[PDB]
Formats: C-alpha cells, structure tokens, sequence
C-alpha cells in the first residue's frame, strides 16, 4: 500500500472550466496559452455564471484507504467588465452574487485605465469603500489587475494552490498536536544518537544549531547532563549550568555564549515533573 | 460573564506596539484606536464596555489582521518562520482572518513567481483574506475604512461572552482577557511539547508513537526514573515495547531509546 497523491499528480485531477464568452476578447488566449502549459484539464464550455471560470477537483480513478480527498468545485472566479463593476459600486452607496456551491471570486481587468478616460458616475474612494463592504458582508475579494497576463498569473497561482491543498490538509489534520520532518538513523550500537541528541536540543524554541552543538559537546548523553545537574548544590547552579558555554560569534567579533534563558529551560525540562509547565512564553 | 448592551458600547481598533510611521497617519482619519500588546497578529478590534471601574469588560470581534511588509515577508518565509506564523493566526479563535501585504519599495530578494504563489496559497489554502497595499499610508487608509465598516456592521446587535471552548455578523465573542492569554499558551512551549518533539528525532518514531510514550511518561524525569527503578539492563532495553501505540493500539525500538536514555557514556 504505497498510496501517494502529490501536488503534481492531483493537478492532473484539477480541471479549470472557462466560459466560452471569455473568448470574445482576443487577449483571453493568454490564459489558455498558460494553463495548457500547466498540466491541469482545460474545459471551454458554458458556465453557471456567464463570463466566469471555475475550478474542479475530482477523486482519482482507482480510488482506495483514507476518507477525504477534498473533491468538488471549491473555487470560482467571476470576471467582470469595469462598467458592470462600477454599477455595483454605485449599488453599495445605499450584490453581483448569485448563490452557487464554490468559493466566490471577482476579477476586473484594466480598471485604472477605464476610470481615467471616463472620469479623470463614481470615482476611486467609492470603489475603495465598496471593496471593504464586499470584504465584510460576504468574505469577497475582487482581483483588480491591468492585463490578461496578470489575470492568468493569478489563475495559475490559484490552480497550483488547489493542487497543493490535499497534501497540506493530511499533514494539518492526522498529525498530533505538537508538530507545527524525519528521524536520525541509529545502528545496533547507537552511534547516530549523538546527532539525534544534538537535534533534540535544537527542538527547543529559539535555538540555532551552533548553540545546540555547544550543549551536546559538553554533555553528550542525557544521563551525563542530569548527573551534572544533580551535582549542583543550589538551584541557581542548576539554572546556569550551560550558560557559560562558548558559541561562534557570527559576523561580528563579539563572542557569544549559550546564555541563561536556554540554560534554565533545559534545567527545568529534565528536572521538572510538571508536563504543563511553560518553559517560555515567546 | 459579560454582556455588551447595544444602547451604548465602543467599537475601537487595537494596534500592536511594533509599528515603530503608521501611528501619525491613523489619527488623521478619525479612527478611534488604542495601542496595546497583542500576542498573535498585529491588528484587532474589541467591544469596550463604555461606562463600567475605569476597567472595561471587553469582547473581541471576530477579525484579525497580520501585517508583514514584503521585505520581512521574504525573510520570514525563507527561514521556516512563516508556516509557524500563519498556524498561530489560524488557531486564535478569531476566524475571519486577514493578511495585509505592504509593497514598500522594489519587488526584486525572492522572485515574483514564488512570492505570488505563497500569497495565493495563503488566500486559498490557509483561508486568509489578502489585501495588498502600496505603502504605509494606504494600509492605514484601508484600516480606516475597515474600522468604520465594523462600527456599522455591529450597530444595534447584542453581544455576549464565550469561553475559550468555542453568513452572520458574529456576536457571542471571546473576551479580550480570554483572547490574549489564549494566544499566550498557543505559542508557549510546554515541557510535554518539547519531549514529544525530542522523541521524534529518532528514525522510527512517529506522531501516534510519540504521544503514546508521552501518555505513559508525561515528563522526561519520569522516563528516566522508570529507567532508574528497573534492575537489570535487559528490562530498560525492553521497557517501552508495551505502549498503546497508534490509532489501532516496537520491541527492538524500546532498545534504542534506552541507548539514548540509559547510557552514562557519551553517544556517538
């Protein structure tokens, strides 16, 4: 059971369905030139809003065995003429949406050329307020571009985003709650454990790998570091045991050390019995 | 234990301290705002109690903005800080989340293709709303318009107080006490978090596997003390094989962790 679905093998299962009335601008071919080079499926067929395009991800053909591939439509860009856009800006002084299944989107090509030759009804701050009103009421962005290439740049960027989405969700979910990514190989005689123990110190927050090697050079086993902590008399010696350990100075001759914050965090890692203890805040 | 009554309450902006400049520009557009320390994000709105002990009970609106300038955006992505940074924004209990991007100079440090992709990944996959502004003063003008919408969106709605246990203009909000301290311990590294993360630095140690070890021994003192009490070294080599390993619920893999955690010689 190998069972692998990368971004490059579900972009084959990605499909972009683009309305035929897109083509009445002869600069629309730039999209087709660019989204055939990407290996997603192109569908030139009439669409649920007209002069719009939508995305389609369907589950692969043998089909295993986990449960969610995130199949369905899941994105839809509705393209608008600038004067059709400026109607709805004037509507939102005192609603370009139907209600369909996927996440809605708007684009307008060449707006700031259009408002110059007409104005320079409404103007720019009426538009700027209406983008905020489209934001707040209906979670709705409008992609203001200046060419068909910039439209096609974003249309390809959406399409690479929808191919990488099922990879990312199966490491978001189905990873237990500490991850936010492989293991050091160990032989029969240990013998790679020191490079693993070096990286265990690097799993503390705010630790450069130069700092992490300075911990392990001093104390090359876990039992060699707890034995050094238990040889201290006062708790201050425990919290400052690793603090005086020299570090590469890093681009300026000012020499560095490991320092007290990490030295106390390692101290009340191994000595504490409270697993809910916060080592730091941030 | 709070209600905000619609007859009077205060809808105002909270800004983070690290904006040292936008604070000059924001006062001109008549935006009612205070400056506070915010533990996740850079911009947030609260519902102040209007006439309380000069200590308002404050409910926090379901909107967060994080502003990365594009220069520091490239920095924060190329060192792995970015995925940790968005994940904190994703898990903060304010779930209409906006990602504000300022230009601030030339575009060419990282290429055009890869920067546009990650922003559109943040738009699509991570669920954020992307606003792109050109300078400091357009984004302040954006947040001016974004503030006066949220006043008008909450006019005459009645607001109540959720616990940290969890369209429509969203009432029943978190309080600002529950928000900050909830954001504190999202990013706060606990002993259990590290010890789980440390265990999976070994080849063969996985997420269901390491949380099983953490279920049996919650702190690293207890794994060492379990090793302390068992008498012969065959026991410590075979201590861990009987854990509740998996969703489903390693014999020689108990061996190699005991080589890490019982050897008083140096490792190799």
């Amino acid at each position: 059971a190998l069972r692998l679905l990368r971004p490059e093998q579900v972009l084959k299962r990605l499909a972009v369905c683009v309305d035929t009335a897109i083509l009445e601008d002869a600069g629309a071919d730039v999209l087709m030139e660019a989204l055939e080079a990407l290996g997603c499926e192109c569908r030139i067929e009439p669409q649920r809003p007209a002069r719009s395009l939508r995305w389609t991800r369907a589950s692969p053909d043998p089909c295993p065995p986990p449960e969610v591939w995130a199949a369905g439509e899941q994105e839809l860009l509705l393209l608008l003429e600038p004067e059709e856009f400026l109607q709805g800006v004037a509507t939102l002084t005192q609603w370009i949406s139907p209600e369909t299944t996927a996440r809605p989107h708007l684009a307008v090509i060449g707006l700031d050329a259009y408002l110059w030759s007409r104005q320079h009804a409404v103007s720019w701050p009426e538009v700027e307020e209406a983008l905020v009103l489209l934001q707040l009421w209906a979670n709705l962005d409008v992609l203001l571009v200046a060419s068909w290439q910039e439209l096609s740049r974003h249309v390809c960027a959406v399409t690479k985003a929808l191919a990488q989405y099922p990879l990312k969700q199966y490491r978001e979910s189905q990873a237990f709650s500490f991850c936010t990514a492989a293991g050091e190989p160990v032989a029969r005689d240990g013998a790679g454990l020191q490079a693993a123990w070096r990286r265990q110190i690097r799993q503390f927050s705010r630790v450069s790998p130069a700092v992490a090697d300075a911990v392990v050079t001093a104390f090359p086993s876990p039992r060699l570091l707890q034995q050094a902590l238990e040889a201290c008399s006062t708790e201050r010696e425990r919290m400052g045991l690793l603090a005086d350990l020299p570090v590469p100075p890093s681009e300026g001759g000012r020499p560095r050390r490991v320092g007290p914050d990490l030295s106390r965090r390692i101290c009340l890692f191994l000595t504490t019995a409270n697993p809910d203890l916060l080592l730091d805040l941030g | 234990p709070l209600e905000l009554r619609p007859g009077e309450y205060r809808v105002l902006l909270c800004v983070d301290i690290g904006e040292t400049e936008l604070l000059r520009e924001l006062q001109r557009l008549h935006v009612t705002h205070t400056v506070r320390k915010l533990h996740v994000g850079d911009f947030v709105w609260v519902a102040q109690e209007t006439n309380p002990p000069a200590n308002p009970g404050e409910l926090v609106l379901d909107h967060i903005v994080e502003r990365k300038r594009l220069d520091d955006l490239c920095s924060s992505i190329i060192d792995g800080r970015f995925r940790e940074q968005k994940f904190r924004l994703k898990r903060c209990g304010l779930e209409r989340r906006v990602y504000l991007v300022e230009e601030h100079g030339s575009v060419h440090s990282l290429p055009e293709s890869t920067l546009l992709q990650a922003v559109t990944n943040t738009q699509v996959i991570d669920g954020f709303f992307v606003k792109r502004t050109a300078d400091i003063k357009e984004s302040a003008a954006y947040l001016a318009l974004l503030t006066r919408g949220l006043q008008r969106l909450y006019q005459g709605h009645t607001l109540r107080s959720r616990p940290w246990g969890t369209p429509n203009p969203l009432c029943s909000l978190l309080t600002f006490s529950d928000f900050n301290a909830g954001a504190i311990k999202n990013k706060a590294q606990s002993v259990r978090e590290v010890f789980a993360r440390q265990l999976m630095q070994v080849r063969g140690v996985s997420g269901e596997k390491a949380a099983a070890l953490v279920d049996r021994y919650s702190t690293p003192a207890s794994l060492l003390a379990a090793y302390d009490a068992c008498a012969t070294p065959k026991e410590q080599e075979t201590l861990l094989s009987t854990i509740k390993c998996g969703r489903l619920q390693g014999p020689a893999l108990s061996r190699t962790l005991s080589q890490l955690y019982c050897s008083y010689g140096p490792l190799t």
